[PDB]
């Protein structure tokens, strides 16, 4: 395989051995087995008709040179000579028939693991299908030519039945929008390692966006039109949701979506004007600097998704009626809102010891993101808005407590005083409106 | 001690384990938590008297407490006057009195279980040679420690002033202004204040979560606040819950970065720590390694008592460094690799089993459950008790007063767990073992979960005779078997790990479906009759003959099998193995006999269980049970018994050299 | 500020003179100030001999906080200043590793310091390069220790040597008109103390016609440890098959000495090299070895190397004590592995016939040949695995191709002399001649008529030969 | 593997038609065939006052590598020690055939309870005692099915 001789046909054992590489994979009995989606993807594009098939092609013949290369010296050069090895096999020549018809199986049995591996740590997730799919644009090719030129980059090892995981335990056919999802998430966070750990809290910020842009990545990144750059930004933003997050939903994968995209706006403002770090705004890495700065208020966020699934149904016109998401983060703040609406609107349900479950599983994200330092800096309308939050959410703070003490007490022991506690309740709940914060006079 | 050679002895951890195994005093570990069913205090009460039991057995001879004693050889004297030291460190500690009191406590409680001379202890064993005698001693140990305990506040002032006017510690000044006596004999003092009195100015204890577990022991919270016990009980191990997810990333980069076997070179942990590009992820992953082996050694001591995965005891035997082996932060399943894998599954199972009973306790139901997957830092139970749960449990101790003038302390259960249940214990989901990092060690190459994947999936059926004659005859050469059997197994392995369709011939499916191109033409003519839904049948049926073609000529036919299997038959074998092949359906008999040898006749270490010296009927009607279901009386009622397991490839070989007799020299 | 030396106090250094630079023909009036520091420790001055006034007591202290300073100006440095420089960063006195790992806590964080040595050691690129070899004891003190797998296996000599960032290959490949090194070499011979990877890193380092010298005057380091001749096989079979085909007497006799002092410094101690299983590795590298210099041989003339390498695995083999069935298979594997590497050198490197006549005064082509063959068999191998049974058939297969005639003749052509006391090629010689003798008198043709054939045992065979 | 759990379900399924009237109340759960609980119920004395509980693991290798077969009742038995542990010839390792089914192995077990073999035991006093003096051990392993012994269905 070495580059600038044909004493071989190098696609055409590729082609042959395809199959076979593919058919030792094992997925975990139910992670979207595509195996013959893996062989026709390969074999429609190990061809030497487009220019960008034909750079795939030579930069697979790298990648296989060199592994064969890496795992040659580990023989004791009696395997070297493959072909006096495999004419003193008598087995294996008596057995494929003519000679040479011999030293090509030999030949496909030395090559198919580690083309297997080589598609094992290739298709992760179905990386596959972003070169599958048509019209992509040119960003997907480039960097997936990019990280498939640079074997520092991507170290790819061979070890037998290989087992290929699932990273973010996919659904059907999602082939997450970024050629390599985990392989950048994973140099990402060792730059914001080494970032965070060079320098102190004073100027994180520019030292990780310098050092992302003094990798050989940021200078390829940097030469694609802002609107790719845009496209490449919510395609990973959605995929590193999926990959640090578990979502069974798509719905409430958009709503982290959008909260994640206003997390990054705000703290773009969170710095006046320095025109320097300002220059690089639509990067990669700082979805990952909103993380590691909003990690709380995005995880308590989800937590607000998963323990009431019905609150988003609510959040499904929110969004439209206040058109959240424009320069800061207060999507949790809008799914805690229409949750309190939700809460006081069914009141007692049927069964209203699943009403005070309902509501008191949900007590505490709604304290925590009713706290002082939990918004280092933003605006004075966040200001007035976490205000009302707090005011809003002791008031339905203190209903709760009403509930789950005299309703529960009156339905468990006595239930002979419903019908005046229910209105006492609406007469509390009703006094307290102008009044919404409870530690002066007239409230107590 | 001598009669206590291996006995059952009380006060310790069952996961038997007999005698007295138990770490050096000078660790860093475990609380020494209780045990199944029985309280802490009288726990320790027990083990202390027991402790004492054993120093006065050793000093009379101290050979029985050596081989009593598994891990120390050197000396029982200073291993357990360190257990007493800290054992009174600990009691006073959980007592709320002075250590004085303390020692006197103690004292009372062995006067006390002096005068019980009522007996009803009647049976059980007096050299403890059972466990449910063990247990009944317990019981009634609890019960009498109970007893006595009950009326112990009663003695303590009298015994005070009773010791206090001792006529020779008297005379001595400071006990005077010590053991409970006005220190204004004192001429060098100030005048009488109503600030500077003697009891305003005297000591008070001190509260620690000790205590907090003795006070909610002792008014039988069981029944009351048994969330507050159930949090105390472990609030040693939980103290390090707040590492889990550093750690959890550890697991992941160690997966994520070696998802290889066999291909690690790296000898010392400290040899991968410096080895890193970076310097930043250099110290990252020493502080992290740093905070993983503290976590281990402080939880060292319950994985091998209650972790669900039994591990050997050559782990939790030597303490870690940053120059320790490699294997040991493997997250793997079989040996060496199993410490933190392990770690984990016991934090995992703490925090489960806590957020069970608080749910089958208060919320009866709830639906927030999440894998492992997206665990933050703040998902997991993450305090500092020095500036966390103290304030929070010290703000709820009120003192009462009365008339006559008297200082009480008291304790609301029902604020202290409403204010703890509402900060951290409630909002933590259920968390499953489903994506719990794990390197993957063993392979599926032995072909027959292969073969149970392919009839799950597929509803398998036989092979039509027609087009089973027509490939035998196409495939006639030994390199188009060969090759045949190759693109069979491609296929296999492809089935195996995805879907298809039962129709849909092999010819189709090779042609485009993996788009295989053309080798030979007549490997295609010979799938041309063959379906999807006999494949796996196919593959025997062609391996089967391979090796037949490889009887018809003059070459050795397995050349990879062990010695202990290739030898020829006896004559009278051999007469009974002719009279079976006389009257048999021999070619599904020899496809069979084929479909076993082959598969696990492999050489070196496939004598595990296959000892030459079993039967050909045996072994053929253990394997036949598996996946197959093809024809039965004819060897269960007719084959041979005395086969000699030993040569059974000799028996392969007189029936396909038969079968082959059969189809020649017949036609 | 700097003092005392710890981490708290060299990040207020830092911190402080980035806020003086960022504040304030300065940097030349800086680097005037800093001379005046620097020279008292070029005088020899260290501890109390040093000035009062100076600020700075230690001296990779200083080295550490110039190298900050001219770190974070980007700007060029004199000439003379880089010995001055270099002599600073030594650890002179710190022979123990115990003073290297406590100082290792002052300096814990690892990369950035290892960017800075590296263009320090690029920026010393120039034509001085006198003191730089005192570097590389810090930089592999905060370094992996030595990995014990085999050449080739892991990665290519940078990371074997600890550098990764320096090429010293046109270093070791060119014109050496600065023998420096060696001076130093015997200067400081008594600093590979301090850590391990230091033979490794100057093994890579040393030119060839210099790596007899600087083997053999390591007698007493091997002493010290049996285990660094490893290494040294390491760096031999790294450095060996980058070099190309050798054609030329300078590097011969380089090549012929650095081999004669490896076979003597493995010879003299004792097999106690070889104990904790270690023979496997042993053998492994040897056999490296062997094909590496197999492969650079194209001129006929080279023999004498290849025949070292096979005395030293026969030496090596010699020498290993008697123990299972697994080291046997290993020897029986090693040996037939050697033989097959000589066996398909001699095919390719001789492409030719040979005797060719030509000239009706029948003469070799390749008339140094019959040497090799009898340097290359002479050696010593055990008779149950092959090297008798095989390269003797070689002989036997060449002779075969010559016709009978021919070879007879030139069997005595004032050639083929120096009967070896029972020789095995001259037995082989012997058998083929009989043979060629045979086939000749089988066939009517007259052999003997103008045989100018003093040499009077070969008369006495050749009669023997035609009479029976 | 599900390969063997297979066989051992048309195991339990022809024991539990065919009957043994001594093995009863076998439980197993469905989705891990490879422990198997039982009572066992003798019929000869002294052990006809109790029935026992067992439970047999069979390991991933079954039908190949023998199943082990441990005692949760305590039995006053020479052959079988407090743990449980019972050595059964025509399951050890150097012994063991596939042919032999778990119905032959519960028959064997059972009639090695009624029959002890002394020979060949697991607890040395026990077997002391039977060879002694044979009146002791009747009285020891009768009060310890008494006293310890589980409920007979």
């Amino acid at each position: 395989f070495k580059p600038e001789s044909q004493f071989l046909d190098t696609t055409r054992l590729v082609q042959s051995c395809v199959q076979g590489a593919v058919g030792m994979l094992r997925d975990q009995n139910e992670s979207c087995a595509r195996n013959m989606r893996r062989v026709t993807i390969l074999l429609d594009l190990l061809n030497e008709d487009n220019t960008r098939n034909a750079s795939f092609l030579r930069e697979s013949k790298m990648r296989l040179h060199v592994l064969l290369n890496k795992q040659e010296e580990n023989q004791v050069r009696s395997l070297k000579e493959w072909v006096t090895r495999e004419a003193a096999n008598q087995d294996a020549l008596q057995e494929a028939g003519t000679f040479r018809h011999t030293l090509w199986k030999r030949v496909q049995d030395v090559v198919t693991p580690i083309l297997a591996s080589m598609i094992a740590h290739i298709d992760r997730d179905g990386n596959l299908e972003l070169l599958a799919q048509p019209d992509s644009p040119a960003w997907v090719q480039d960097l997936w030519m990019f990280i498939y030129s640079d074997i520092k980059f991507l170290n790819i090892s061979l070890v037998s039945f290989i087992l290929v995981q699932s990273h973010m335990n996919l659904l059907k056919d999602a082939y997450n929008a970024v050629p390599f999802s985990w392989r950048i998430r994973d140099y990402l966070e060792e730059l914001w390692v080494q970032a965070q750990y060079i320098t102190d809290t004073e100027g994180l910020s520019k030292k990780f966006v310098e050092i992302f842009q003094k990798t050989p990545l940021g200078v390829f990144l940097a030469q694609f039109p802002v609107a790719q750059q845009q496209k490449l930004l919510q395609s990973y933003l959605k995929d590193f949701l999926l990959l640090t997050m578990k979502v069974s939903s798509r719905e409430e994968l958009m709503f982290l979506q959008m909260a994640l995209w206003s997390c990054l706006r705000e703290l773009q403002e969170a710095s006046g004007t320095p025109d320097e770090t300002y220059k690089f705004p639509l990067s990669l890495p700082w979805v990952h600097l909103a993380f590691q700065h909003f990690r709380t208020r995005l995880q308590n966020f989800s937590r607000i998704l998963t323990i009431h699934p019905q609150v988003l149904s609510s959040l499904s016109q929110a969004a439209e009626k206040h058109s959240l998401a424009g320069c800061e983060m207060t999507l949790d703040a809008f799914a805690a809102m229409a949750c309190a609406e939700m809460l006081k609107g069914d009141l007692l349900k049927p069964s209203p010891k699943a009403w005070l479950q309902l509501v008191k599983n949900l007590s505490t994200p709604l304290e925590l993101v009713c706290s002082e330092g939990y918004l280092c800096d933003s605006g004075s309308m966040t200001r007035s808005v976490i205000q009302e939050v707090r005011a809003l959410w002791n008031r339905i703070f203190s209903i709760a407590l009403f509930v789950e003490h005299v309703l529960l007490g009156t339905e468990s022991h006595i239930p002979e005083l419903s019908p005046l506690v229910t209105t006492y309740v609406s007469l509390l709940d009703k006094c307290l409106e102008e009044d919404s914060n409870l530690k002066t006079c007239r409230p107590f | 001690p001598v009669n206590m050679a291996n006995a059952f002895l009380p006060t310790m951890p069952e996961d038997t384990q007999t005698g007295h195994v138990l770490g050096s005093p000078q660790s860093s570990g475990v609380a020494e938590v209780s045990d199944r069913g029985q309280s802490p205090v009288v726990f320790i009460l027990t083990r202390l008297l027991t402790h004492l039991a054993m120093l006065v057995g050793a000093t009379h001879n101290p050979q029985a407490l050596t081989v009593i004693i598994k891990p120390w050889v050197q000396d029982p004297q200073g291993f357990l006057q360190q257990h007493i030291q800290r054992d009174l460190e600990q009691l006073t500690k959980m007592l709320g009195r002075s250590a004085d009191e303390t020692i006197h406590v103690v004292h009372l409680i062995l006067s006390s279980l002096l005068r019980v001379q009522s007996h009803g202890v009647l049976n059980f064993n007096a050299e403890l040679s059972t466990k449910g005698c063990r247990n009944n001693w317990e019981k009634h140990f609890e019960t009498l420690l109970l007893r006595e305990l009950k009326h112990l506040d009663k003695n303590l002032p009298a015994i005070n002033a009773l010791i206090s006017q001792d006529e020779r510690i008297s005379s001595n000044p400071v006990t005077k202004i010590i053991y409970g006596d006005p220190a204004t004999f004192l001429p060098h003092l100030p005048q009488k204040s109503i600030i500077h009195c003697s009891k305003i100015w005297s000591c008070r204890r001190k509260i620690t979560v000790e205590y907090l577990q003795h006070i909610v022991e002792q008014k039988n919270g069981k029944e009351t606040v048994p969330v507050l016990w159930h949090f105390l009980q472990k609030e040693a191990e939980l103290r390090l819950v707040k590492f889990l997810p550093e750690i959890l990333a550890l697991q992941r980069d160690l997966v994520k970065q070696f998802q290889n076997v066999s291909r690690v070179e790296y000898s010392s942990i400290r040899g991968f720590i410096h080895s890193h590009s970076s310097d930043g992820l250099r110290k990252l992953l020493h502080d992290r390694i740093t905070i993983f082996l503290s976590t281990w050694n402080a939880l060292r001591r319950s994985l091998e008592t209650n972790g669900e995965i039994k591990l050997p005891k050559d782990y939790c035997c030597s303490d870690l460094d940053l120059d320790a082996e490699f294997e040991v932060i493997l997250p793997r399943r079989q040996g060496l690799g199993l410490c933190g894998t392990a770690l984990v599954s016991y934090l995992i199972s703490l925090h489960n089993n806590m957020v069970y009973t608080v749910q089958k306790f208060s919320n009866e139901d709830n639906s927030y459950s999440v894998d492992i997957s997206e665990v933050a830092d703040l998902h997991v139970i993450s305090y500092e008790v020095e500036r966390d749960l103290n304030p929070l449990i010290l703000s709820n101790c009120q003192y009462q007063v009365q008339q006559g003038g008297e200082t009480s302390q008291e304790f609301d259960l029902e604020k202290i767990q409403r204010q703890i249940s509402s900060r951290f214990l409630q909002g933590k989901p259920r968390l499953t073992l489903k994506g719990i990092p794990t390197l993957v060690y063993r392979r599926d190459w032995n072909y027959e979960h292969l073969f149970m994947d392919i009839k799950n999936k597929m509803a398998q059926s036989s092979l039509p005779n027609l087009a089973i004659s027509t490939i035998s005859g196409q495939l006639q050469s030994y390199s188009d078997a060969c090759e045949a059997l190759s693109i069979i197994e491609i296929t296999l392995g492809f089935l195996s790990t995805a879907g298809g369709d039962p129709g849909m011939d092999l010819n189709v499916y090779i042609e485009e479906v993996l788009r295989m191109c053309d080798q030979t033409a007549q490997v295609l003519k010979a799938f041309s009759r063959c379906q999807l839904r006999h494949i796996i049948a196919l593959w025997q049926f062609l391996s089967a003959h391979k090796s037949e073609q490889r009887l018809r000529l003059n070459k050795e036919l397995f050349r990879e099998i062990d010695v202990q299997y290739k030898e020829e038959l006896s004559t009278q074998h051999q007469r009974l193995l002719g009279t079976f092949l006389n009257e048999a359906g021999l070619d599904a008999f020899l496809l069979e006999l084929h479909e076993m040898i082959v598969l696990k006749l492999k050489g070196p270490r496939a004598a595990n269980s296959f000892n030459p010296n079993w039967s050909l009927k045996d072994t053929l009607v253990s394997y036949m049970e598996t996946k197959d279901s093809d024809i039965l009386s004819e060897v269960e009622s007719q084959f041979p018994e005395e086969i000699l397991m030993s040569s059974c490839i000799s028996v392969w070989k007189i029936a396909a050299t038969r079968k082959w007799d059969r189809q020649s020299r017949g036609g | 500020v700097l003092q005392p030396w710890s981490d708290i106090n060299l990040q207020s250094f830092m911190t402080q003179f980035l806020q003086f630079y960022s504040v304030v023909e300065v940097w030349t009036n800086l680097w005037e100030h800093v001379k005046k520091q620097m020279a008292p420790f070029l005088e020899g001055k260290s501890g109390e001999s040093l000035p009062a006034d100076c600020p700075v007591r230690s001296k990779l202290t200083l080295g550490l906080s110039i190298l900050f300073m001219v770190e974070a100006a980007e700007f060029t440095v004199p000439k003379k200043d880089l010995d001055s420089l270099c002599y600073l960063l030594i650890p002179s006195a710190g022979s123990p590793e115990a003073l290297h790992s406590d100082l290792s806590p002052v300096l814990r964080i690892r990369q950035r310091w290892r960017i800075y040595l590296t263009n320090l050691c690029l920026r010393c690129i120039d034509e001085r390069c006198d003191r730089w070899l005192g570097i590389l004891p810090l930089l592999h003190t905060c370094m992996q220790k030595s990995p014990p797998k085999k050449n080739s296996k892991s990665q290519p000599e940078d990371t074997w040597a600890g550098l990764e960032g320096i090429s010293f290959s046109e270093f070791r490949d060119k014109a050496p008109t600065r023998s420096q090194p060696l001076q130093f070499m015997q200067s400081k011979m008594a600093l590979l103390r301090v850590d391990e990877y230091l033979f490794r890193s100057w093994l890579s380092v040393v030119p060839l016609e210099s790596l007899s010298s600087y083997l053999e005057n390591s007698i007493d380091y091997l002493s010290d440890v049996p285990v660094r001749v490893l290494d040294c096989l390491q760096g031999i079979s790294y450095r060996l098959p980058g070099l190309r085909k050798i054609s030329n007497q300078n590097m011969k006799k380089d090549v012929e000495n650095v081999f004669k002092m490896l076979m003597h410094l493995v010879d003299i101690y004792q097999h106690r090299i070889f104990g904790e299983n270690l023979l496997q590795i042993y053998l492994t590298e040897c056999l490296t070895l062997h094909e590496t210099v197999c492969n650079i041989t194209a001129n006929h003339q080279f023999f004498e190397i290849p025949a070292l390498s096979a005395e030293l695995i026969c030496k090596l083999l010699e020498l290993s004590p008697p123990g299972e069935k697994s080291y046997e298979d290993l020897v029986t594997s090693t040996l037939q592995e050697a033989l097959a590497t000589t066996r398909n050198w001699l095919r390719s490197l001789f492409k030719s016939r040979m005797l060719s006549i030509s000239s009706a005064y029948v003469r070799l082509t390749y008339s140094e040949e019959m040497a090799v063959w009898r340097r290359l068999v002479e050696i010593g191998f055990p008779e149950k695995h092959g090297w008798k049974g095989s390269l003797l058939g070689d002989m036997e297969g060449r002779l075969k191709q010559e016709p009978p005639r021919l070879q007879i003749s030139f069997f005595c052509s004032s050639q083929c002399r120096d009967g070896g006391l029972h020789d095995s090629v001259s037995r082989s010689f012997e058998k083929c001649v009989i043979e060629a003798v045979s086939s000749a008198c089988q066939s009517q043709t007259s052999v003997l008529e103008g045989l100018s054939c003093q040499d009077l045992q070969k008369f006495g065979t050749l009669l023997s030969a035609v009479i029976t | 593997s599900m390969a063997a759990s297979r066989r051992l379900m048309k195991e339990l399924e022809e024991i539990r038609k065919s009957g043994m009237k001594n093995f009863r109340n076998i439980q197993v759960d469905e989705a891990n065939l490879l422990t198997w609980q039982g009572l066992i119920v003798p019929d000869n004395p002294p052990y006809d006052k109790g029935a026992f509980r067992i439970e047999i693991n069979f390991p991933a290798e079954y039908p190949f590598k023998p199943p082990k077969i441990t005692f949760k009742t305590k039995i006053y038995h020479p052959n079988i020690d407090e743990k449980g542990q019972v050595c059964l010839p025509v399951i050890s390792a150097e012994n063991w055939k596939p042919a032999t089914k778990t119905d032959q192995v519960i028959q064997s077990l059972i009639a090695l309870v009624n029959d002890p073999q002394p020979e060949h035991p697991l607890r040395a006093d026990l077997a002391e005692e039977y060879s002694k003096d044979r009146k002791k051990f009747s009285k020891n392993a009768e009060e310890f099915t008494k006293k310890y012994g589980e409920k007979r269905p």
